[PDB]
């Protein structure tokens, strides 16, 4: 058990990916153990790309963007894209164009998330999207697990870097490249 | 199970049987309505949005004698403006809700289920007589069709960015 | 005293259960409770959103935002639908 004075209840399963017996809270007591781990795939999936995208945005940056953002790093650039769009700028729209298709693909998977609670045949988090098929034709499972750790590692990880930023305008790179 | 979205259940008033069948309904949205309506709505939706599409390049490839004169810039949708000061949209407007009043009876027996939907019998040329090749054409329809709405929202919203036009929006 | 007459497809409504038959709900008795309950929830944010952004009201509102205010009351018969489907088991 992760926590030895205050163990997972026993309403968790111990054969999800990623069970460690981390539950001292009980708060899988107080929600569905379906709904809870598909909400925390889909904020690991987030978290990873906020991430990955907080690094990137300071190691490389897409063309022409420096006129239209400047040097604003990673929370910055969405405030300064959407004040570019309140005008009627139609180079500054990166905001509504990811809204509007995170907000579609949530609108028309939406009704899977009900399914695996209904008693379907999905389990959590998994669309079948495996292009590559790399996961699908090799054994699969400890992708999960590595998918599973990457997102929670992620996601402290935006909060650091969020965090970091709001106390010094420094991004990822530069706020761990010194030490102030 | 779904065969254009894994994840999700097949649609249960949805059949391989109809045309243009990918087993696409995330929204369940022919559970709600009936689903004859739905396929008469997507072939007139279709039929339409063709004859749009094709008329939107047509209109920027060549223009009728005399329009120049009545209409100088506009392109895409202000011409529908200039022409309603003039009276081309009220006269197709009167022509074809003549052929939408006898698409109220077409649309009244087909949910009486006596007429399939999108079938109004209009094959004058030889193009549907073996049954094989009338399924082929079906299929091609939808597909055509639900690819010409999609342009068809494409075309008249770069218009509505640039004014362009679809094919001049190409070239600059 | 003489037969009433009533609309073709009018079925028995009446119900003593904990919640109606889903033929009460007409065209949507076939939706799932999950579906209705997201409905229900999108109606009531985006509704009140639009309701918000028009409160005061001027000589020249947004047509969208007044037909996407008719969503919040919309939004109740939405999560009572939902109620009547969880407890018919769909
Ligand atoms: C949005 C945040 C979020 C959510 C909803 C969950 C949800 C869950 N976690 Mg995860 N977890 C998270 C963040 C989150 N976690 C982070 C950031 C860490 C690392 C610091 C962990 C580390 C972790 C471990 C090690 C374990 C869980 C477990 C659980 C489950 C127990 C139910 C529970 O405690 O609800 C929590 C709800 C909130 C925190 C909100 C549930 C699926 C246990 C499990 O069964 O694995 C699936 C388990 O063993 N989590
Ligand atoms: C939470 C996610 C998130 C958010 C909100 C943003 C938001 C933004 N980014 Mg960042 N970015 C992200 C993730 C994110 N990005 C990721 C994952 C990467 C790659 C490592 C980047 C790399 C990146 C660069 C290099 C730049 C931005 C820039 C920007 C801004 C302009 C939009 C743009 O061009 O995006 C670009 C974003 C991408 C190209 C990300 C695409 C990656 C997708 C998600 C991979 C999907 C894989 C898979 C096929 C999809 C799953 C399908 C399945 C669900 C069915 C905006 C603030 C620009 C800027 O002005 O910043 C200063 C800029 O120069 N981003
Ligand atoms: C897929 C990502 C991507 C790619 C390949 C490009 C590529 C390009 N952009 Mg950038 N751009 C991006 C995303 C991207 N952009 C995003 C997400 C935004 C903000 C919403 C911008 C905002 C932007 C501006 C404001 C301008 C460019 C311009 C340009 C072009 C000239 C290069 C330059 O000036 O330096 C170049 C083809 C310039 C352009 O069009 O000049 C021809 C220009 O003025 N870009
Ligand atoms: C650590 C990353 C990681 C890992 C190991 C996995 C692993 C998995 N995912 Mg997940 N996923 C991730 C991230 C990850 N995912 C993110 C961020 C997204 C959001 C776009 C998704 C969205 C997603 C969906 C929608 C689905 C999966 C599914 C799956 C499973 C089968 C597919 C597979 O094997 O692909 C393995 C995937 C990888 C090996 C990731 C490749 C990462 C490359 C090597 C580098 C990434 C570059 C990135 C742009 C950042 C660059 C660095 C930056 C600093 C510049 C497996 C558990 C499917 C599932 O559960 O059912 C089959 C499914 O339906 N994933
Ligand atoms: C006004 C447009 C319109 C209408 C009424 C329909 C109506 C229909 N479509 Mg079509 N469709 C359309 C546009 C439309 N479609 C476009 C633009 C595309 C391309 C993205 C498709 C692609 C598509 C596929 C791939 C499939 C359907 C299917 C269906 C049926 C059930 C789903 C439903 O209720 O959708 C209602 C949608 C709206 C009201 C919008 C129904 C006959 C399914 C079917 O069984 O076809 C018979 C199916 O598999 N449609
Ligand atoms: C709604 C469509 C529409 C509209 C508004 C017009 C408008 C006009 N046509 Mg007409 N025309 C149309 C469709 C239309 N045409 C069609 C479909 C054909 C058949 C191909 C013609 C064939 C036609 C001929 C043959 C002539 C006109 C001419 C004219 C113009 C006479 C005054 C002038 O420019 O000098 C007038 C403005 C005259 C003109 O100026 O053409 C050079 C003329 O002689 N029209
Ligand atoms: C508080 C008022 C109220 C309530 C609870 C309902 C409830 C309902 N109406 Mg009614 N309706 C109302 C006012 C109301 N309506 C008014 C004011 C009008 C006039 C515009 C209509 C005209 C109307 C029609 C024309 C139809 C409905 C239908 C329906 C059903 C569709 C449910 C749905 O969309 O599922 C998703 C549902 C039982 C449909 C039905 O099946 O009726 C039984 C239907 O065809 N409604
Ligand atoms: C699923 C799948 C597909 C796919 C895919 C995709 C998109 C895969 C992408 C996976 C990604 C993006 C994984 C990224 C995880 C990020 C982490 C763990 C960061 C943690 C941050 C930390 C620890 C920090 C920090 C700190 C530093 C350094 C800087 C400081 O200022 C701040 C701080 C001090 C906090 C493909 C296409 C392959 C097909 C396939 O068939 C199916
Ligand atoms: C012969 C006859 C028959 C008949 C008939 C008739 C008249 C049939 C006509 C059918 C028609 C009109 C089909 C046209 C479809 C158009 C499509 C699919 C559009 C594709 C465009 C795309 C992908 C795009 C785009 C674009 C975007 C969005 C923006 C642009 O800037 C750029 C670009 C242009 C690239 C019938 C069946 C009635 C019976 C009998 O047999 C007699
Ligand atoms: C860009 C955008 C915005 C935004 C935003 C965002 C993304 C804000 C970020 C929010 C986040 C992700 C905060 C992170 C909280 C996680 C914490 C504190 C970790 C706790 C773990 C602990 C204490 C211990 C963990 C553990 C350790 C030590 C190891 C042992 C185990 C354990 C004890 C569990 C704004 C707001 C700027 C607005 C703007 O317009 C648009
Ligand atoms: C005449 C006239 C006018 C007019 C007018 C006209 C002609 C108005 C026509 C408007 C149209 C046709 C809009 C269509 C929009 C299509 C959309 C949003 C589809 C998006 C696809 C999505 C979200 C996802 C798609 C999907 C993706 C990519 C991946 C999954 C699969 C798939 C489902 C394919 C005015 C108004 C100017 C006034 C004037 O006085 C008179």
């Amino acid at each position: 058990r992760a926590v030895p004075f205050a163990p997972a209840p026993d309403c968790l399963p111990e054969n999800i990916p990623g069970y460690m017996g981390f539950d001292p809270l009980g708060l899988s007591t107080l929600c569905n153990v379906e709904w809870l781990r598909e909400a925390e795939i889909k904020h690991c999936r987030v978290a990873m790309l906020a991430a990955a995208g907080s690094i990137a945005q300071d190691l490389y940056q897409f063309p022409g963007v420096e006129k239209i953002v400047g040097s604003a790093k990673m929370t910055g650039v969405h405030d300064k894209i959407l004040a570019a769009a309140s005008t009627g700028d139609y180079k500054a729209q990166a905001m509504s164009q990811i809204l509007f298709w995170t907000s579609f693909l949530e609108i028309v998977t939406l009704p899977a998330v009900f399914e695996t609670m209904n008693g379907g045949p999905r389990k959590p988090g998994v669309f079948f999207f495996d292009p590559l098929g790399l996961g699908k034709g090799d054994k699969m499972g400890e992708m999960e697990l590595k998918e599973i750790k990457n997102g929670r590692l992620a996601m402290i990880g935006v909060g650091g870097m969020v965090h970091h930023y709001l106390l010094t305008g420094k991004g990822p790179i530069q706020f761990l490249s010194g030490i102030p | 199970m779904s065969e254009s979205v894994p994840f999700l259940k097949k649609p249960e008033a949805l059949d391989s049987s109809m045309a243009g069948y990918a087993g696409f309904d995330p929204l369940g949205l022919s559970s709600i309505a009936d689903i004859k309506f739905l396929q008469e709505s997507e072939i007139k939706h279709c039929r339409i949005a063709m004859l749009a599409a094709a008329g939107s390049i047509a209109q920027d490839i060549f223009t009728f004698p005399g329009v120049s004169k009545v209409v100088g810039t506009a392109k895409m949708t202000g011409v529908h403006d200039v022409l309603v000061k003039q009276g081309a949209m009220g006269q197709i407007l009167l022509w074809t809700s003549f052929l939408e009043v006898f698409g109220t009876i077409a649309l009244l027996e087909t949910l009486d289920g006596k007429r399939a939907p999108g079938d109004f019998k209009f094959d004058p040329l030889g193009f549907s007589k073996n049954a094989e090749t009338a399924k082929r054409y079906q299929l091609s329809e939808i597909k055509n069709g639900r690819l010409a709405m999609l342009a068809t929202g494409g075309m008249v919203h770069g218009y509505f960015i640039t004014g362009k036009g679809p094919l001049e929006l190409l070239t600059n | 005293f003489s037969p009433v007459p009533s609309p073709e497809g009018t079925k028995e409504t009446y119900w003593e259960t904990k919640a109606p038959s889903s033929d009460v709900l007409g065209i949507g008795a076939g939706v799932s409770s999950g579906n209705f309950a997201a409905a229900s929830v999108f109606a009531a944010l985006v509704g009140g959103y639009c309701t918000g952004q028009v409160i005061p009201l001027t000589v020249e509102p947004n047509p969208l935002f007044l037909a996407g205010s008719f969503l919040l009351p919309y939004s109740w018969a939405l999560h009572v639908a939902a109620w009547i489907q969880k407890n018919n088991g769909k």
